[PDB]
């Protein structure tokens, strides 16, 4: 996170962080005691897969306090229609081997239902993104959580904001643009698939993933985030189905 | 779809209305407005109108700027998307309504617990009036617009 | 109407010429050019997610329904949700 400031303790509950061999892999975000929704990409590179770890509760890296709560990913279920390497449907749902224990620093965020999330949660301006990725392009990912409160686009003005010439794909229907195009703040690399999570009326939901972007904070770009509202259906309907077999599942999408 | 164009506040008083084209064949429309931080609040919900009054939401806080923007919607389909799954739309100029709105004591549009508040009240002990040396309000700090009508 | 001697204002709402202009000053449950619309007429789901605290339905011919997340009930004003579980989602416990 580019520009952010720490998240205090505990204010951040839905926050998850996948270790992969006790390394930093990415962020998730915690919807239900077994489930955690990320962003597939993180998983390109996997191989040892017994070994991917999520953890709940944590804050700060260095000191273990009481609170961290570690269990193993038993299953990473990606849209049949991601393209390992690309950005376009970029996220990914993950059973939990055990469920967690749900206290004052581990609490769920709100699935939101998809008119719900396209009509009143697209237009609130500003939400929180987060995690303990780099603080600077290229420099030190941080120890501390670090949240940032960037302001939502509609991808006509990121379109016409954003300056062409550098690694930029199509801002598709299933993604959406949020941040500052003055270089100031963005989410940045150790981020991906951590939540872009929206306030409305006393509860917080799950607006978007942390997907990608032109470096972080790039002077004329803005951060690109998994537009959840597409995959709602799709999600429920996997947390509903008996569990097949297999680490990592392509589960049919729409 | 096609999109609004010629997007215009016309404001007098703070009696606020955006104005814009085309004529809508088969189409309605929907404005959003906000000032810079705040959310976007929605109204004339799909109308076929080519104007929305938005006196209500400016006269809340006078100094801000606001940003208004249109929707165009197949009428009937008006859950219509373009390829961004997000519905066609336009900007409005932006508008601070304390510096740019039409000077026509006399009320503003600008009410402050239901009652309107007068010209004196909104511009303060440093609104001025011309005579000659036929009177004519003039807000002198002003970029734009400055002086009313005469009297 | 068209300019003030033509009663433009509708609603109850009262006329001011301008330079052949008029400005129309609404009663506080209307708002247009001409005092036209009713803001009590649309208490839809696009508008202000329909005064629902948390999910909105709107419904053919008769008054739209407010509703809860998982974990929340509706309460008697039709509108607000209030959590029936120890730890409903999206709520953050050491700041409540
Ligand atoms: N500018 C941004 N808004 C941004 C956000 C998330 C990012 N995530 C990354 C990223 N770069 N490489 C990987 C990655 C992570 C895990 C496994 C493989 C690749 C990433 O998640 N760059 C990022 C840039």
């Amino acid at each position: 996170i580019v520009g952010g400031k720490v998240c205090p303790k505990g204010e951040c509950p839905w926050q998850v962080l996948l270790l992969v061999n006790g390394a930093q892999l990415c962020g998730g975000t915690l919807i239900n005691t077994i489930w955690v929704v990320s962003a597939a990409h993180c998983f390109d590179k996997i191989k040892n897969w017994r070994n991917l770890i999520a953890v709940l509760g944590e804050h700060d890296l260095s000191e273990h306090d009481g609170d961290e709560q570690s269990r193993r990913v038993a299953q990473v279920i990606i849209p049949s229609t991601y393209v390992p390497g690309t950005t376009n449907h970029d996220i990914a749902l993950l059973r939990l081997h055990q469920p967690v224990v749900l206290t004052d620093h581990v609490v769920p965020l709100c699935l939101p239902e998809r008119t719900f999330s396209e009509r009143t949660l697209a237009f609130v301006r500003f939400s929180l993104v987060s995690g303990w990725g780099q603080l600077l392009d290229r420099g030190a990912t941080a120890l501390e959580l670090m949240v940032l409160n960037v302001p939502r686009l509609m991808t006509q003005d990121c379109l016409q904001q954003s300056r062409k010439v550098g690694d930029s794909p199509n801002i598709t229907e299933y993604m959406f643009c949020a941040g500052y195009s003055d270089g100031s703040k963005d989410s940045c690399k150790g981020d991906s698939g951590g939540p872009h999570a929206t306030h409305y009326r006393g509860t917080w939901y799950l607006t978007g993933i942390v997907s990608w972007g032109q470096g972080c904070a790039t002077v004329g770009h803005f951060g690109v985030y998994t537009r959840v509202s597409q995959y709602i259906e799709w999600l429920q309907k996997l947390m509903r189905s008996e569990p097949r077999p297999g680490v990592l599942l392509r589960a049919p999408f729409p | 779809t096609v999109a609004a164009y010629n997007l215009t506040w016309k404001s007098t008083n703070f009696k606020t209305i955006l104005e814009w084209e085309p004529k809508p064949v088969n189409q309605v429309y929907t404005v959003q407005i906000s000032t810079k931080s705040g959310d976007w609040k929605s109204k004339c919900f799909y109308t076929t109108d080519t104007e929305c009054d938005l006196t209500d939401e400016i006269v809340k806080d006078v100094k801000q700027t606001y940003l208004a923007r249109v929707f165009s919607y197949p009428a009937g389909n008006v859950e219509s998307t373009g390829s961004a799954g997000e519905p066609l739309y336009e900007n409005s100029p932006e508008f601070t309504p304390y510096l740019e709105t039409n000077l026509g004591d006399e009320r503003t549009l600008v009410r402050r617990n239901n009652t309107f508040l007068s010209l004196r009240d909104v511009f303060g002990k440093d609104l001025i009036y011309t005579l000659y040396y036929s009177v004519q309000a003039v807000i002198p700090s002003r970029t734009v617009n400055r002086k009313s009508t005469d009297s | 109407g068209d300019q003030c001697a033509s009663s433009p204002c509708q609603n109850g709402g009262s006329c001011k010429d301008q330079l052949q202009s008029y400005i129309c000053f609404c009663l506080p449950a209307f708002e247009g050019r001409n005092c036209e619309t009713h803001k009590d007429d649309q208490l839809i789901c696009v508008n202000e997610n329909g005064g629902c605290e948390q999910y909105c339905s709107d419904h053919t011919g008769t008054k739209r329904s407010c509703r809860c997340h998982e974990g929340y009930s509706l309460l008697a004003d039709g509108v607000s949700c209030t959590p029936t579980v120890e730890y409903p989602c999206g709520k953050i416990p050491i700041l409540e």
